[PDB]
């Protein structure tokens, strides 16, 4: 999944390699390579990298069902992890299955 | 008693072809997937109702508790869709179907209305609880359970649903217990 | 509509089976059979006769083992309370294993809930809930011509 | 087995005036397992059968 | 250099041996390559749910 | 343990995608260049710290205006929440969501989760 490029990761990534590719210090056609080995890797250290759980509530707005993708943006709604808690009014949700 | 009315199911035409994904995306409280159904689901929080969109231009509303309101929920949905740019007519907006509940206020013997009605009424305990007194003159299925609350169903207009209670009423009062 | 017409056939002896005794020898949901049933009766036209819960007293009480006089003592509990309507609710064979465990437990041959609710299939909680129901008419539910062997006072709540 | 399915004794008697027949219920237990290597080896039983 | 060239004509040859593949599809295969064009389509405009967020992102970036 | 995760990351995928580089044809010098364009871009927006910054009928115009704005569903600076959804459930306009996998943003802070459940009404 081209998934996470867009992620602040993923676009400090391709910024670099625009970059390499303006000065032709380095080229298309490799920087797709490239992306495609960047998309496998976040892919795997996603799913086995560890994770933590916890329960919550919220109010919607719109919704989205695409490829198996759902989209979700809802309104005024605050989200706690563990001790932490975070107030919100805004927020958008993409979740894949 | 008078029955409260709690569903309008309408169908209202909107002219012409529309291309059901661009729905989707634009529209906010707008689902449309495929494999499940094959019509875009779009709901509205001010009058209450969730409406089914079809590809081929007809409109399917659900959720209104009153006439006037389904009207009104139905051209709400008309113009959200034309705000879009498809061209957009509104057509025969006919209500299909009315559901309707009450309560008598007194506890009712369902066995004995099968033994003297068994032509008009079938009952079945382990299926449903309830007895159906399908009726002929007024088409209307009534459901009735022991405690004492009527649900009349399938009236296309709002005098159907008011005669057929005051019909089953006689009935209920002559079995009461 | 074997098993449909199987189900007829008990009522139209006078002596149904449950549903959840035809599904044990059928693939087919209770639901379908159901459905199946309705086709057919309206398929067929023919009327029906409704259930009582003495019907069953027989094989149930047989599979505890329990002797004719708690099997009859059942009974007229059980006839006792849907002449005065004390649950106008619960399924009757649910009323009726409420009964037996009533009964059960007006005898030595006391069993627990949950192996009554085991043979008649219903829930342990809609038999705790239908004995709640007659429990209130427990001692004057029973029938003339019986020995306690527990008082009514003594009668268990749940 | 009575015509509505309730089981009782019969004794030699009844059997000759009703035109019956003396005889017993046979069972056995029997267990199933299902071999297919698929990383276990699944069995059950279903006794008195 | 050159060696690219003949890989590019070599590529037209394989898209070549596809329209036999369509002939053998024809004549059987084709509910599978249905459903791969299935689950490309999924990929595919999937990135494109993906792809909404980096136009809002260079938006203020 | 956040800026943690991402150090862990972001060496991972450059250690991951050397070979890469090399078997198209590419001096180590770039590679340490995307290295550095990469951690820059994190440290110029200071979202938090790391060590590599410290180094009628037919017309429809009779109905007036329902439909409310789309635009204010997109800001580009909202909360995004990047996670896999389990199972999403719905009854009348009751919603149930069970989530997981999720990197949370919330507040300007960022939070991590294998599994978050929520509800709301639409």
């Amino acid at each position: 999944y081209q998934l996470y490029r867009n992620t602040t990761l993923g676009n400090s990534l391709q910024e670099s390699l625009d970059e390499l590719i303006q000065s032709q210090q380095i080229t298309p056609q490799l920087a797709l390579q490239v992306l495609l080995q960047f998309d496998k890797a976040i892919n795997a250290a996603l799913a086995q990298r560890v994770r933590n759980r916890v329960n919550f509530r919220g109010s919607l707005n719109t919704y989205r069902f695409c490829d198996n993708v759902w989209t979700f943006v809802l309104n005024d709604v605050e989200f706690r992890e563990v001790t932490e808690l975070i107030k919100v009014d805004k927020v958008k949700i993409v979740a894949c299955d | 008693i008078v029955p409260q009315l709690q569903n309008i199911v309408s169908t209202v035409n909107l002219g012409c072809k529309l291309d059901l994904k661009t729905i989707a995306l634009r529209a906010r409280n707008a689902e449309y997937n495929p494999k499940r159904f094959a019509a875009v689901i779009m709901r509205i929080r001010e009058p209450r109702t969730t409406a089914l969109i079809f590809s081929s231009g007809k409109m399917v509303c659900t959720g209104a508790k009153s006439e006037e309101q389904s009207r009104l929920a139905a051209r709400k949905y008309a113009r959200v869709v034309q705000k879009l740019g498809f061209p957009a007519k509104f057509l025969d907006f006919k209500i299909q179907n009315m559901v309707g509940s009450c309560d008598v206020k007194f506890p009712i013997r369902l066995e004995g209305l099968v033994l003297t009605h068994q032509q008009f009424s079938s009952y079945e305990p382990e299926l449903f609880p309830g007895l159906i007194y399908r009726m002929i003159k007024p088409r209307i299925v009534l459901l009735i359970f022991v405690s004492g609350k009527v649900v009349l169903t399938g009236a296309k207009v709002r005098a159907e649903i008011y005669e057929a209670f005051e019909n089953i009423y006689p009935i209920l009062k002559g079995f009461r217990k | 509509i074997a098993s449909a017409c199987l189900y007829i056939a008990c009522r139209q002896e006078g002596v149904p089976r449950t549903f959840k005794e035809i599904c044990a020898v059928s693939r087919i949901s209770k639901k379908e059979i159901g459905r199946c049933f309705k086709l057919i009766l309206k398929a067929l036209e023919t009327s029906v006769d409704l259930i009582t819960t003495g019907d069953f007293m027989s094989r149930f009480c047989s599979n505890l083992c329990l002797p004719k006089q708690v099997q009859m003592a059942a009974t007229h509990i059980a006839r006792k309370a849907v002449e005065l309507d004390l649950v106008p609710g619960r399924s009757p064979i649910s009323v009726a294993a409420a009964a037996i465990y009533m009964a059960s437990q007006a005898s030595a041959e006391k069993r627990t809930q949950k192996e009554i609710g085991d043979i008649a299939g219903v829930a342990d909680v809609t038999i705790r809930q239908s004995y709640r129901l007659i429990y209130p008419r427990a001692p004057d539910l029973f029938p003339t011509d019986f020995k306690f062997d527990t008082p009514v006072d003594k009668l268990p709540q749940l | 087995w009575e015509r509505d399915g309730a089981p009782s004794p019969m004794m030699p008697n009844e059997a000759r005036l009703r035109n019956l027949t003396y005889s017993a219920p046979l069972y056995v237990d029997i267990t199933k397992t299902v071999i297919k290597e698929g990383e276990e080896q699944l069995q059950t039983q279903h006794q008195k059968t | 250099a050159q060696l690219k060239f003949f890989e590019q004509l070599d590529q037209i040859e394989k898209q070549r041996k596809d329209e036999q593949e369509r002939e053998i599809l024809m004549r059987a295969p084709e509910q599978l390559r249905l459903k791969q064009k299935a689950k490309e389509m999924q990929q595919q405009e999937l990135a494109q749910m993906r792809q909404r967020d980096a136009n809002l992102t260079a938006l203020a970036a | 343990t956040v800026p943690k995760l991402y150090r862990s990351v972001i060496e991972d995928v450059i250690n991951d995608v050397r070979d890469i580089f090399l078997d198209d044809g590419v001096d180590e010098q770039v590679l340490m260049e995307l290295k550095t364009l990469w951690e820059n871009k994190l440290m110029q927006s200071r979202a938090v710290d790391g060590f590599h910054s410290e180094e009628e009928e037919e017309p429809l115009n009779s109905e007036d205006d329902v439909s409310d704005e789309e635009g204010q569903e997109l800001f580009d600076t909202e909360n995004v929440v990047v996670c896999q959804y389990d199972k999403i459930h719905r009854s009348k306009n009751k919603w149930k969501f069970h989530l997981k996998d999720g990197i949370m943003n919330l507040n300007g802070r960022d939070y991590i989760f294998s599994k978050a459940i929520g509800d709301a009404e639409w």
